């Protein structure tokens, strides 16, 4: 059990990128997703001011650079997450991308939570689901605004209960209590899809990584 | 009384629709204020009493204004949920 635990969880954290990550996207390729467009100037939030390249005529443009660190950063741990087996659960509430979310969630193992969020999901989930219930180890924020554009509760809720959040964080979005931000574009169709991609593929590739590193250590 | 008669808020009635030309009187006398003006003049409001109103009604106005901006920004909003179901 030492030895196991030894070369398996503690064996990837030894290295700046076991899984790849880099690889996955590039600043060109969430320029054609256009993870560079944020909101008007008037919608724009104060704690996002850093990640914001300017604004050309009006419209925020979030720096792709400071995004492909963030993203970077974000994909790295989700992979580390999904290598030590940890619940990764995809909050969105943009019904646009419900649909899209739930198959991604479903396609790579985790779970979703695209619907109305309930009082209480995280901060009482042992009375609604019961005392042994497992809580997400960590929650993926597609969308960290809700449907009135205040910040998902889900965010205040896993803050509180110490569940680390990856978060795509827009220019009227608040990134204080999301661990690992990402600011782009979370509105353009374009973009959902290739955050969608990459953390499916994040997580499936750990996974896979995960299964080998297993049968490579149990087979010797 | 000084001036000439007949040419201040008078109408010509079309077809003889009397009706039709004493609403096109009032709603000239409305939107130059002068119903208004007699039925406020009809007793003596007190200057502060009329800068309280005076007041008040810009404030309606302000809000009134805002308020219709909104709802004609929201408006095209009230199509037909696209995403019903999910
Ligand atoms: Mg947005």
């Amino acid at each position: 059990s030492t030895d196991f635990n030894d070369k398996i969880l503690n064996e990837p954290l030894k290295h700046s990128d076991f899984f790849n990550v880099k690889e996955l996207f590039s600043v060109r390729s969430l320029f054609d997703a256009r993870v560079h467009l944020g909101h008007k100037a008037g919608c724009r939030h104060r704690f996002m001011e850093p990640y914001i390249f300017g604004s050309r005529l009006d419209h925020d443009i979030i720096d792709l650079e400071q995004t492909a660190t963030h993203l970077q950063l974000a994909l790295n741990f989700t992979a580390h997450m999904a290598y030590r087996k940890g619940i990764i659960l995809f909050i969105s509430r943009n019904r646009q991308f419900s649909y899209l979310i739930e198959n991604m969630a479903r396609d790579c193992g985790e779970y979703a939570h695209t619907r109305y969020f309930r009082g209480g999901m995280l901060t009482n989930a042992r009375l609604l689901f019961g005392p042994t219930v497992r809580l997400p180890d960590l929650i993926i924020f597609l969308h960290t605004l809700n449907n009135i554009f205040e910040p998902h509760v889900a965010v205040r809720d896993a803050a509180k209960m110490n569940i680390p959040t990856v978060g795509i964080v827009d220019t009227n979005c608040n990134p204080c209590l999301i661990t690992y931000p990402v600011p782009g574009n979370d509105d353009s169709p374009l973009a959902v899809h290739l955050y969608c991609r990459l953390f499916q593929t994040a997580i499936t590739r750990a996974k896979e990584k995960r299964q080998q590193v297993e049968a490579l250590y149990r087979l010797q | 009384a000084k001036h000439l008669k007949f040419i201040a808020r008078t109408v010509m009635v079309q077809e003889g629709n009397v009706e039709s030309a004493y609403r096109t009187l009032n709603r000239i006398l409305t939107m130059d204020g002068l119903i208004e003006d007699i039925k406020h003049r009809r007793y003596y409001e007190k200057p502060c009493r009329r800068r309280q109103r005076e007041s008040y009604e810009r404030c309606r106005r302000i809000y009134n204004m805002e308020m219709a901006r909104k709802i004609n920004f929201l408006m095209r909003k009230n199509r037909a949920d696209p995403w019903q179901g999910c």
